[PDB]
RNA sequence: AUGGAGAGUUUGAUCCUGGCUCAGGAUGAACGCUGGCGGCGUGCCUAAUACAUGCAAGUCGAGCGAACGGACGAGAAGCUUGCUUCUCUGAUGUUAGCGGCGGACGGGUGAGUAACACGUGGAUAACCUACCUAUAAGACUGGGAUAACUUCGGGAAACCGGAGCUAAUACCGGAUAAUAUUUUGAACCGCAUGGUUCAAAAGUGAAAGACGGUCUUGCUGUCACUUAUAGAUGGAUCCGCGCUGCAUUAGCUAGUUGGUAAGGUAACGGCUUACCAAGGCAACGAUGCAUAGCCGACCUGAGAGGGUGAUCGGCCACACUGGAACUGAGACACGGUCCAGACUCCUACGGGAGGCAGCAGUAGGGAAUCUUCCGCAAUGGGCGAAAGCCUGACGGAGCAACGCCGCGUGAGUGAUGAAGGUCUUCGGAUCGUAAAACUCUGUUAUUAGGGAAGAACAUAUGUGUAAGUAACUGUGCACAUCUUGACGGUACCUAAUCAGAAAGCCACGGCUAACUACGUGCCAGCAGCCGCGGUAAUACGUAGGUGGCAAGCGUUAUCCGGAAUUAUUGGGCGUAAAGCGCGCGUAGGCGGUUUUUUAAGUCUGAUGUGAAAGCCCACGGCUCAACCGUGGAGGGUCAUUGGAAACUGGA
């Protein structure tokens, strides 16, 4: 009928953070505390805060489960960043901060954990403007640290409220302690000194002397943080309950709603260069993001959207405009505290699950109908390790490929392929900790036991040395006589340049018709290694002379010639094996460039060259693909997480001598 | 469970208890005049009376049906 | 008479034989491309796989006690006569519980079943039947409990116990009643056993009240109750005949076959037990194995036949698997009970719970099959005196070109053969009256108005009439009136605006309707068969044109046809596949001439039946048609009965 929450009082958030800052424990404290007048599953949960819808995505804060913090960054509204009070900003505060800035996410800081001991509120705020340079400010001060932090001065309204105890409750209201008022006082200025940096009005107020008021500096404040030009810093213990209610209420004071938050922009399917702006109203077309996909024991496949523009109730037809099919929408989920409720519609701005979605992934548009739009997707990384799996049992490799194909459908980040020089099957992944989880997961989830191993190098071969070689084949003996000759000079070609065959044939002596089955012969022999078994690359052979009999000679003549003259040239021309080289650019703050090119010369590989970018820096260089397994890990060991790395196939190398020797053993044994 | 079903298995229980009463007195009765026909006693009408009497009460009460009701009297009587 | 088509391919060529292949029809179809609408149908064929969640069986207060509730309207004035308690009356009402009836129907499924399961025709003198109808006779007199409820105790829950009290159309004793049981006599009759009627006696139990009218507690209406005999309905058993593959399955059977006795059952019966005997089945296919629900019907075929057993109707079987009984008229019971088993779930770890092959839906399997929708308004069902409650039956709506049927995507004029594509002999030909342009229409579509039928009723209110009454109320019937629609403001109708939104698919070597240009060059590729492609490709890909169809067109899968290619109709065995190497001989098949007789086959007439729907013919109603409805015709190797004697069979 009326939806319970108009667009005004709405707030889609996710709280994001560094490993154990606190994530879970501040979603289950906002959610005890919304429900009354606690477990934690779903997507989004969605509760109510004084008189506010408030849908809550809580994320991962590992490297390798940053396809989570992207997908819900995707549809979320506002972020709270959580701190811990004695690291302040880590790397993974970094990664999710720079997600959420690419989203245009805005966000206010929490400072958890201000009763662990090393807590340091000053020092959590100057790592915000140092390591994020970040137009942070706080908009709280703590009265004490560790097993002293007992009260938190608000600065808006010059309040102080004491915590007596770690339940949460009888929290007594006071006025600011004469001791620190001082303090209090100069903090509120730096805040209206930073928030004036965004706003000139305030700023010439300010300027003016004249005292600002209470509900200007929260106008001001809501417009900055929805500029995302300002951050809001909090502080308290989700463990010991103080601060989630003062950072529930500046979640509703200075988060946006779907109106505060910019416009969405989507292309018209059979108009792909159409624009439509699709704005948070209820009566426009109905368009809205399905962002994840799972299946609950219970209910089966749910599908967890973001509605933008428009409604849509239940058991009605839908337009999955990106898959351009029709869907039945049969049922609607949201998920609360303690249960889920069937609701009968869902509206602009809301975050929902259906029930009963066939073939609709998460970034899908779902769409009326009538209409065709198809919204923005979403751009996950790309893969940074790759391990060939295989079954341990092969009667299982159906199940496997089923489960690869289910497993991709539920994660972007995961990919899996087929290699065909190798015949393996790879699976690529955002680290370490991501392929391990999915590889139990397959084995337990989809009871397919697999094993999994660094993925096999595809060498080449190539000629060193040129030598001009015959090959002549005569097989009359027997019944059907066979002749063919050809006189082939091999020379090594220029890198990179690929297979050159030359026909320098003067006075006919081999016949025009032959010079094709002879270039053929060539290429078949070449396809075949000539040293290990691999194909031989970069070589020009040029037919240069060579004889013919009028009936003996034959296409199938002249092709084993012109395998006889490759494996003599083989034996002549002291072949090697080629590996591929992988053109790497490594990005990572400049204090760990030196172990970035310790570890690339050490991985046989050579440092092409460094040059700033941003506030970091990048390195250059090309390693072996072989020696590039297993780089991510290494990398982030380094760079504490910080660095992050792209290779691209560039060019084949010769291999050392050892390591060709035993490649060499390997393949003949 | 269906409401009208767990009355039925109460009302069931009950009928099963007095039924089953009723069935072996007459079964009783019927022994007894039996064993008076077979080895002639002065009480064989008397118990023969009875145990048709409880016969007859029993077919009517539909613990058995009417024609073994009529074979039993039939036996009894033709023995007596 | 209503009905029957062939073609390619073995050769240098030929005729024959012979297989392979194609042109037709069909589908619960799937897939590829494409896709406008309406009507009527159809839609998990796979996993009888597992199932979250909601709903699918209740009803009766006019059977019963109790509890809650509190009108209408009592009392004191708080001086508030509008608000107040208990000392009342307490009506209209509601309910957990006892009791009655219904949960055995309705709905799902096809696992099992090769069997009197099913079909057809018969039989039961071997049977059972609540509710319903008719007739006749009754309903007399007493009693003891218990649920609920209150209290005490134990539990997370499921819920449990102990004590005390109270009802009934709940339960029980006794009284009278029999066509039922025992005995005796008599009469008549039949298909062995036996059946029907009459007369004597002995044993012998039934029941209930509720709501009203008249009020004389006497009479009495409706409903309900009991006994007996009939009708109706439903069920049970038996039997002839029919109904499937294999012998690379030949022996099977020991309660087995018969008799006697008893027990048991609604009922007959080795149905079961005790005894005696050694019988019973089988080449006319026993037994074993495999597969299968059967039918009406459906597809195909000229027919004979062949294939199938969705939707709809009948019959059967099953309800997680196996066994059992209880209650009941009826079950050995889908949403009942007990036990065992597998599996699953909850738990406070003490202990508890469950069965979608009901309707939706989930997961899974799959090439593949839908909404966790609306309403009991119609029809039907359960309960109720009735209003009414319940009803995922059902009536509707939603989705899917899945099928069939209907209508669109425009119509008239239009040479001046316009541009442009393709080809060219460079003249022209063709796309083409096609286009452009003028004129016209609005089926459709958009907008705005009007707007059905399906609805009969039941009940209630008025009278009239009929049995009974001493007379009413009531009961049956008849005529009137108020009111009852999920679909749905849907179908349909009217008025205005625009050709404007609405054509795709396959094929073009022969079979087979439709040919040219470029690209390629035994490659890429096509292909149902024969085959095509190596520079002149009507066979590959594109383009123009053409052909067939058209909201569909192609492909794949399966069935019948063509196939006389298992040949009864309707073929063969010298050389094409095919005469056992040859005797002797059993069963079986077949059998010379005449006469008399029988009526098994054979022929002919009558009667009953072969449900309904379906097919075919006719008619009627949706604007047509599909579709729907109503009659007719058809379909048996069917059965009973009466006739003929030529042939086959018997004497
Ligand atoms: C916020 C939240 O609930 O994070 C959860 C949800 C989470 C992000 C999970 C980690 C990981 O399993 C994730 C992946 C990518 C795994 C692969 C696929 O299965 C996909 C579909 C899957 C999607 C999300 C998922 C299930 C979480 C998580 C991290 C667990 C911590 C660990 C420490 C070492 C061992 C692991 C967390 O608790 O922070
Ligand atoms: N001392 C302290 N510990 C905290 C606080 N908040 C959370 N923790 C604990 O630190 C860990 C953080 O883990 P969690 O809340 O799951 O964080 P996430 O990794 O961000 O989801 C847990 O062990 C929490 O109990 C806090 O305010 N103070
Ligand atoms: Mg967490
Ligand atoms: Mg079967
Ligand atoms: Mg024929
Ligand atoms: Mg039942
Ligand atoms: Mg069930
Ligand atoms: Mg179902
Ligand atoms: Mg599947
Ligand atoms: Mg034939
Ligand atoms: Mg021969
Ligand atoms: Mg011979
Ligand atoms: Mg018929």
């Amino acid at each position: 009928m009326a939806r319970e929450f108009s667009l005004e009082k709405t707030r889609n958030i996710g709280i994001m953070a560094h490993i154990d800052a606190g994530k879970t424990t501040t979603t289950e404290r906002i959610l005890y505390y919304t429900g009354r007048i606690i477990t934690i599953t779903s997507a989004a949960t969605t509760a109510a805060w004084e008189g506010h819808r408030v849908n809550i995505i809580d994320t991962p804060g590992h490297v390798d489960f940053t396809v989570e913090v992207e997908r819900s960054l995707r549809v979320l509204d506002g972020a709270v960043t959580v701190l811990d009070a004695q690291s302040g900003v880590e790397p993974q505060t970094e990664t999710v901060w720079r997600q959420a800035t690419t989203y245009g996410v805005p966000r206010i800081v929490f400072v958890n954990k201000m009763d662990k001991l090393g807590a340091n509120f000053e020092y959590s705020v100057s790592t915000l403007h140092d390591r994020l340079q970040a137009n942070a400010a706080p908009i709280q001060l703590p009265i004490g640290a560790e097993d002293e932090f007992e009260a938190i001065i608000d600065l808006v309204e010059m309040k102080c409220f004491k915590y007596t105890n770690d339940l949460g409750t009888e929290i007594e209201e006071i006025e600011i302690p004469e001791d620190h008022l001082d303090r209090a006082e100069e903090a509120r200025a730096s805040l209206i000194e930073a928030v004036a940096e965004t706003s000139d009005e305030l700023m010439e107020k300010y300027l003016g002397d004249e005292e600002i008021s209470v509900s200007e500096l929260k106008e001001a404040i809501r417009q900055a943080t929805t500029n995302v030009e300002f951050y809001p810093v909090l502080c308290g213990t989700a463990f010991k309950n103080k601060g989630v209610q003062l950072m529930l209420d500046a979640v509703i004071d200075y988060l946006p709603s779907p109106l505060d938050v910019k416009p969405i922009i989507g292309h018209r399917a059979s108009n792909p260069e159409e624009e439509v702006i699709a704005k948070a109203d209820d009566s426009a077309e109905f368009a809205a993001l399905a962002f994840k996909v799972m299946t609950d024991p219970y209910v089966g496949k749910l599908t967890f959207f973001r509605v933008y523009s428009g409604t849509m109730t239940s058991g009605s037809y839908v337009k999955n405009s990106t898959k351009g099919k029709r869907e039945r929408v049969g049922r609607l989920l949201q998920m609360h505290a303690n249960s889920r409720q069937e609701i009968d519609t869902v509206y602009s701005g809301d975050i929902a699950a259906a029930v009963g979605l066939k073939d609709t992934g998460t970034g899908d548009t779902l769409c009326g109908e009538k209409n065709d739009i198809i919204l923005e997707s979403m751009e996950f990384p790309e893969p940074v390790i790759h391990l060939s799996v295989e079954p341990k049992s092969k009667a299982d490799q159906d199940k496997m490929t089923q489960a690869l194909v289910k497993l991709q459908e539920e994660d972007p980040t995961f990919h899996a392929h087929t290699d065909e020089e190798t015949g393996q099957v790879i699976i690529g992944g955002m680290g370490e900790l991501h392929l391990d989880i999915l590889v139990d997961r397959m084995k337990k989830e989809f009871n397919v036991e697999c094993n999994v191993g660094a993925p096999m190098v595809s060498y080449r071969e190539t000629f060193k040395s040129s030598a001009q070689v015959q090959g002549k084949f005569s097989r009359q003996s027997g019944g059907r006589g066979q002749y063919g000759d050809v006189h082939i000079e091999f020379t090594p070609n220029e890198t990179g340049a690929g297979f050159e065959f030359e026909n320098a044939i003067v006075g006919g002596v081999v016949p025009r018709e032959y010079i094709p089955s002879v270039e053929a012969g060539l290429k078949d022999a070449m396809e075949n290694g000539v040293l290990a078994g691999y194909p031989l690359i970069d070589v020009k052979a040029k037919l240069y002379d060579g004889s013919y009999h009028d009936v003996d000679s034959s296409e199938m003549a002249f092709k084993i010639a012109a395998s006889l003259a490759l494996k003599e040239a083989a034996k002549k021309c002291d072949p090697v094996i080629l590996e591929p080289m992988m053109k790497v650019t490594i990005e990572m703050p400049e204090e760990y460039m030196g172990d970035i090119m310790g570890d690339v010369t050490s991985r046989r590989g050579r440092v092409d060259g460094m040059e700033p970018r941003g506030n970091a820096q990048v390195v250059n260089a090309y390693v072996p693909l072989s020696e590039m397994f297993g780089y991510a890990t290494s990398l982030r060991s380094n760079t504490q997480g910080r660095g992050t790395y792209t290779m691209y196939f560039d060019h084949y190398a010769e291999v050392p001598k050892s390591i060709a020797e035993d490649i060499i053993k390997k393949n003949k044994g | 469970n269906i409401k009208s079903a767990i009355k039925r298995v109460k009302t069931t229980e009950k009928a099963e208890a007095r039924n089953i009463s009723q069935k072996s007195a007459m079964r009783t009765a019927v022994k007894n005049a039996k064993t008076a026909v077979s080895n002639n006693a002065d009480n064989k009408n008397e118990l023969v009376s009875l145990a048709v009497k409880l016969v007859d009460k029993a077919a009517q009460s539909n613990l058995i049906h009417s024609n073994k009701a009529d074979r039993i009297k039939s036996q009894l009587m033709t023995a007596n």
